């Protein structure tokens, strides 16, 4: 298996843990929920 | 520190500031903190020939060892190091032109660091029962 | 952070091809021969094989280039069972 | 109306309900050093900032006036709490904490200067330990900025960038002493904050004024006192769960922390310049172009300060309004009972009490709450004897044992009609029920 | 704004440029229901918004509290009620 | 505009707070209108 | 084009800042008026 | 000369916006003070 996908210049929300490892990420322009996650700079935005 | 991998030598905060690094030669790791920055709260009375200085939230040892040495008398108040004022918090004043915060005042005759008590109860010696 | 990243929700394409003896000429045309554009992100399965219970690692080799003629540099990323040989040379690439 | 009577649900039993209300009377006294915020330590920035002249003098002056308004407001609130308070020197809160079966031990801190700063009630202690950034909280947080700790407190970064919250002129311990004095002034003689009469009698007369006969009140005094201290306990236990008043108190600290953090984030905005860092600009460009980039940062940071100062002026206007409302509630709900229906909380307001809270005052409004109701036929007036009209005072006329009697509007207790519970008229209005046999 | 109207509403230009007025959390119809409930609460039992007594008696006691004897006040009840409804009609006609 | 940083976030945040104050105020006015209101279930708009 | 667009961004952001400052000031008067209206409801309609 | 005059225009206009925002806040306080004065006239002078 050799899965490939195109790359492009995109803005991402990168979350780093207490040891410097990227544990989670969000593609900001991918969907409406991703836009809320990037706007609030959090993986689980507050109810609103 | 244990978070630096083989290719990493700089630690950054969420704002893009350098806050730590690993020395390329000695491999020793250090945290970088900003140098102290602050203000001096100076209390002045027109009849005085000097000032009462308050280094807010700073111990007098810190002021003398890391900011500046001086010949003025000093003491550690609740609000921070106070210079050129006598510690007289046991005394109180109902009016105060130099209000320093948390019920403290600077009173000039020298300057006195005194408690500020603008209001008090009218007392009577009548029975409670 | 802004960088060269995949589009979330887009589709990966499994371009790996396994053959035994015969090679199809259609394997060397579109859509397998793909445009590079800005770049690509690859998720590669490490096909762990065993001979006399001894582990061996195999996966598809990728070539990146333009015309694939010795007038041009072709980058090649090829595994050698734990060693990833990466070269960029004026190779005489084969038709197939 | 059947004949001349209407159907009304009159209470047959009641309880006392306590309601909290936090009124913000103060806010953190934010000070900006405009020079240190805009330019940090960089001489090339300070030279240019001098050419903007009076912009930093305006930022400093407007915030000094705003902080002066907050200090004047705090003195006015303290003056209001202590206005007319007279206490006996024989009063010792360690032994004197309950009277007439009503317990104020939780609402009263130690009294007198021998305690020092310990003049805070159990109620105020329980309300202050849930808010980290109170006046003492800010002082302790700023004290830790030079403690050499590896923890990067956001308040320390803000203060090093010239953004520091100063303590109020009166500590929250002094204000708790003033609320304690105002509270004991209602429990013991001379009762200077309880209409000059015992607290239980003031509660009884306030409940009677709602239309409740005094006969049930002076025999259910134990039940009234137990309902009153149970309402107080319900208020205290309400802070251990999601509470609207505690959330309102925490919103003051959260909104201030959000505004200060938002102001600090302006130091990382590029404002169209090559970098948000003055060190990077000065290490990449010479004076002819570095000054252009530094001027972009100066305009952006000064614009951010003018926006923050406009927001602070608006917020302090809301705090002055809230402090005026709190002073009015002290005077017209705690020290006295003004004839205004829903001013001191909702419902049949009996009486109110006050306690100190972070950046404000917490009022406890006690109301007469009906438990069970009886549907009865009432007459709003009667035509008696020689066509003389009578109207009931804070009650209704009732046919009890086929005889006209009076009952209070807030408690069903039929009692004989007399001049004590009647308004007389020389002529009776139309539709007043005819009763020639009365009086 | 999305209709096939030839009329250029200035609000549509504002909304397309990012400036828009959102409706309040409670519709004005709900507030009208609340003001209606507050008004009928004074007319009929239990008169929860009229001191617990009939509205006409509340008007009569309020006028008496100004220094008007109850005799002329209860003998002129229809004149007072007609003056009250004429005042209400005058307020309604004043909007024209 | 992305190089200006938090300017548009500040404008949206201040307007959202202002609108939250208007919403909270409208709820307080509605609560005040409805406070202590008791009506009979027998009330009819077409008869009374 | 960046120089020209930057002048427009600065003007438009300054205009939004001015409008937001005016909106905060006007909502303070609206809150004051709503408080007066709640007080008039309680002390003129529900009671005298 | 246009470049230098533009710097002065932007500074003078920025200062005029700051003064206008301060004036709006101060007049809101004057309106609150006048409302309190009218209440004191009506409830302390003309009546008690
Ligand atoms: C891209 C693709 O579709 N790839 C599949 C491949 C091709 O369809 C086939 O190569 C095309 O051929 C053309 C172009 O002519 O088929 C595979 O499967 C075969 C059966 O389809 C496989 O079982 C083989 O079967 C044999 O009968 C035979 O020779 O094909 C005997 C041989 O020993 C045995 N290979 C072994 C033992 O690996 C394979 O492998 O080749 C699985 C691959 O995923
Ligand atoms: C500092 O740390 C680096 C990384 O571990 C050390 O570099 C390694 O040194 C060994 C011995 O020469 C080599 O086998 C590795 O290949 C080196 N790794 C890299 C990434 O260069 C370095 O020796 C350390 N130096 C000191 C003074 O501690
Ligand atoms: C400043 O003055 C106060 C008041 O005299 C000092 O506090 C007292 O300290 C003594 C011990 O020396 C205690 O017995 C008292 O109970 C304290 N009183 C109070 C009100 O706390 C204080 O220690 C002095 N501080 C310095 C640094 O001189
Ligand atoms: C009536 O007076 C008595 C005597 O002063 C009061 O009785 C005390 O009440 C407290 C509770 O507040 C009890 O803990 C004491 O033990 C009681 N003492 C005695 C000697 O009985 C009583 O509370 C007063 N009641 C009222 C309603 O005024
Ligand atoms: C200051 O000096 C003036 C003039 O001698 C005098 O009126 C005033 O009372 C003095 N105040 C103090 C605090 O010394
Ligand atoms: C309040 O304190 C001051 C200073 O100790 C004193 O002059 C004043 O007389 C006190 N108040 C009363 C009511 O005695
Ligand atoms: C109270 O004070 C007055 C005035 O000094 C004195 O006459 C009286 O005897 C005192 N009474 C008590 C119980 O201390
Ligand atoms: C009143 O209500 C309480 C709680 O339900 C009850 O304990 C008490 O006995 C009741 N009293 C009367 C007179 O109904
Ligand atoms: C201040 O520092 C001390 C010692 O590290 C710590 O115990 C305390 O919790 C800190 N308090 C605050 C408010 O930072």
């Amino acid at each position: 298996q050799y899965w490939v996908t195109p790359l492009s210049k995109r803005q991402y929300l990168l979350k780093f843990d207490n040891r410097g490892v990227i544990t989670n990420a969000v593609d900001c322009s991918s969907s409406f929920f991703s836009e809320i996650q990037c706007k609030t700079k959090s993986l689980l935005p507050n109810t609103g | 520190a244990v978070y630096y991998n083989s290719w990493q030598n700089l630690l950054y905060d969420s704002n893009g500031n350098i806050i730590g690094f690993k020395d390329f030669v000695t491999n020793k790791t250090y945290n970088i903190f900003p140098c102290y920055a602050g203000r001096v709260s100076a209390a002045f009375h027109q009849n005085a020939s000097s000032l009462a200085l308050l280094y807010r939230n700073l111990k007098c040892s810190y002021v003398l060892n890391n900011i500046s040495l001086t010949t003025q008398p000093y003491f550690d108040s609740y609000l921070g190091c106070v210079f050129n004022a006598d510690n007289l918090t046991d005394y109180s004043v109902s009016s105060c032109a130099l209000r320093m915060g948390s019920g403290f005042c600077v009173d000039y005759n020298s300057y006195r660091f005194v408690t500020f008590e603008p209001f008090n109860v009218s007392f009577v010696n009548d029975s409670i029962e | 952070f802004t960088g060269y990243f995949p589009k979330s929700g887009a589709n990966f394409r499994d371009l790996s091809l396994k053959g035994t003896t015969y090679l199809s000429t259609l394997w060397y045309q579109k859509p397998f021969l793909s445009d590079f554009n800005n770049g690509i992100f690859s998720r590669v399965k490490n096909t762990k094989l065993y001979v006399n219970k001894t582990l061996y690692s195999e996966f598809s080799t990728i070539v990146i280039g333009s015309v694939f003629i010795n007038n041009s540099y072709t980058i090649v990323v090829q595994p050698h069972n734990g060693v990833l040989e990466i070269t960029a040379c004026q190779y005489t690439m084969c038709e197939y | 109306s059947v004949g001349g009577l209407y159907e009304i649900k009159i209470p047959t039993n009641f309880t006392i309900v306590g309601q909290e209300e936090f009124i913000q009377t103060n806010s953190p006294k934010v000070t900006i050093d405009c020079s240190l915020f805009v330019c940090s330590n960089y001489a090339a920035c300070h030279d240019l900032l001098s050419e903007y002249g009076t912009f930093c003098d305006n930022i400093n002056s407007i915030l000094d006036e705003v902080n002066g308004l907050l200090d004047t407001t705090q003195l006015h609130v303290a003056d209001t709490l202590m206005q007319g308070v007279t206490l006996s020197s024989n009063l010792n809160t360690n032994l004197h904490f309950d009277v007439d079966n009503i317990n104020f031990k939780s609402l009263v801190g130690c009294l007198g200067p021998h305690c020092g700063s310990s003049s805070r009630s159990f109620f105020e202690d329980l309300l202050f330990d849930k808010v980290k950034l109170s006046d003492v909280g800010f002082v302790e947080a700023y004290n830790n900025c030079t403690g050499g700790s590896e923890i990067r407190d956001l308040l320390c970064v803000q203060s090093f960038n010239g953004i520091k919250v100063l303590p109020p002129i009166l500590s929250e311990s002094q204000i708790s002493g003033y609320t304690t004095a105002a509270t004991v002034a209602a429990m013991f003689p001379p009762w200077s904050a309880a209409a000059g009469i015992p607290f239980s009698l003031n509660v009884q007369y306030r409940i009677n004024g709602l239309g409740v006969t005094m006969d049930v009140l002076n025999k259910n005094q134990k039940l009234i006192a137990t309902a009153f201290n149970n309402a107080l306990l319900s208020i205290q236990n309400g802070f251990s769960a999601p509470n609207s008043a505690l959330a309102k108190i925490q919103s003051v600290v959260n909104s201030n922390a959000q505004a200060l953090n938002s102001l600090l984030q302006q130091l990382f905005n590029k404002f169209g310049a090559i970098s948000s860092s003055l060190q990077e600009i000065l290490s990449r460009l010479d004076p002819p172009e570095a000054q252009v980039q530094i001027d972009r940062l100066i305009n952006g940071r000064l614009t951010a300060l003018n926006a923050y100062v406009s927001q602070q002026l608006s917020d302090i206007s809301l705090v002055k309004f809230g402090a005026a409302l709190a002073m009015e509630k002290v005077n017209e709900c705690v020290k006295s009972q003004s004839p205004r229906i829903n001013f001191c909380g909702n419902g049949n307001h009996i009486l109110s009490l006050v306690q100190n809270a972070p950046y404000g005052l917490l009022f406890m409004h006690f109301s007469y709450k009906p438990i069970s109701f009886k549907t009865v036929l009432v007459s709003p007036g009667l035509c008696i004897s020689g066509d003389v009209g009578i109207a009931p005072k804070q009650g209704y006329f009732i046919k009890h044992n086929d005889h006209w009697m009076f009952t209070g509007s807030s408690y069903y207790y039929p009692e004989p009609i007399s001049d004590k519970n009647v308004v007389f008229m020389n002529t009776c209005s139309v539709n007043f029920t005819k009763a020639p046999l009365v009086y």
